[PDB]
């Protein structure tokens, strides 16, 4: 069940796909590779096709590859961007040179959103409501997306939104403990970033927009309040540590003070996200069932994932182990229903 | 939460 492929270089690269996907357009991108926007004839939709640059370049990058094909695989929620299709022109292992991701295509992320409308409070809580229904699921499966913020975030007419580009350029979504890098990091460094973002959408401003990591530090630390002894016994480094004592004390600030007509039960569920311990900090699930999205919540359409084995981190292997691997995972990719 | 516009002119 090979497909019929047929080949075309454009912006001097060239793009072997099969024919299903037609009137193919670059639109960019960086460092993993070239996209083009496409129109896939079997479905019906505009899609992203995604040609991987040098996927078996070194070891680094032939686990790279094989972890985001794993990852990709696995993620089939409604507010996660899933993997419509993959595909190499090899025809064996032996000629295996080059991978093709096939996914959705974004029209607008957040920001274009808020770009050309003002945003209701139901709008804010219907998208924030998404978002930490994505994150619960993502959440399930022991993975952490760490690079949560407005542009990572497609959102369509209807307003339904879905979580894109894991991990794995802005700074400012970032948890405190990952950006000056304390610790060893939970799934709530994830939250901060969800309350970055809502506290932006309520206000028009950036929340934390650092100009480098000490002054977003101090914007942060105004807000939230220096660490006490219970938090600053976790931090692993002793420079950080020594860092973090030689700040005057600063004590937490007053919410409502800060986000002044905001909706009440907005504000209260951002002092559960923007807690500086991580330990404290409200998870997705918990956050879910909060007042803020009683319009909204549904704990029988709130799915988990099933679970995701991720001991292949811990495996020490050759390059062509990699990328067999890899064809493996190209080989038994079964694509989405009708 | 209804109706949103994906793209205008500005910038």
């Amino acid at each position: 069940e090979r497909p019929t492929f047929y080949r075309q270089e454009l912006n001097k690269t060239i793009w072997e796909v099969p024919e299903r996907y037609q009137n193919l357009a670059p639109v960019g991108s960086g460092a993993y590779g070239s996209v083009c926007a496409a129109f896939d004839t079997k479905t019906g939709h505009r899609v992203a096709v995604k040609k991987l640059s040098r996927p078996f370049q070194s070891i680094i990058h032939a686990k790279r590859t094989y972890r985001e094909l794993r990852l990709l695989k696995h993620m089939k929620h409604e507010n996660v961007i899933g993997l419509l299709d993959v595909f190499t022109p090899a025809r064996s292992l032996e000629e295996f040179n080059d991978v093709y991701l096939v996914t959705h295509l974004m029209g607008a992320d957040l920001n274009n959103i808020v770009k050309c409308q003002k945003l209701t409070d139901d709008h804010v809580q219907f998208l924030i409501y998404q978002i930490l229904r994505g994150l619960k699921y993502i959440h399930s499966a022991d993975i952490i997306h760490r690079d949560l913020k407005p542009s990572n975030l497609a959102v369509n007419e209807d307003c339904e939104l879905k979580i894109l580009d894991f991990g794995l350029a802005t700074r400012w979504y970032r948890a405190p403990e990952i950006m000056l890098n304390w610790m060893h990091y939970n799934q709530t460094v994830d939250i901060w970033s969800v309350g970055c973002i809502m506290a932006e959408l309520l206000t028009g401003r950036t929340l934390f927009p650092g100009t480098d990591h000490i002054d977003q530090l101090k914007l942060i630390l105004r807000l939230v309040g220096t660490p006490g002894a219970e938090l600053l016994k976790k931090i692993s480094s002793e420079s950080a540590r020594n860092y973090i004592q030689s700040l005057a004390q600063m004590p937490k600030m007053n919410f409502a003070n800060v986000f002044i007509g905001a909706n009440p039960l907005a504000v209260d569920l951002l002092e559960k996200m923007l807690v500086l311990d991580s330990d404290k900090r409200i998870t997705a699930a918990q956050a879910l069932a909060h007042a803020y999205f009683a319009q909204y919540h549904d704990p029988d359409d709130e799915p988990v994932a099933d679970p995701y084995d991720q001991s292949f981190e811990s495996r020490d292997l050759l390059i062509d182990e990699w990328k067999s691997l890899t064809y493996d995972e190209v080989i038994s990719f079964v694509p989405p229903p009708l | 939460a209804a109706d949103l516009r994906i793209s205008c002119n500005s910038k």
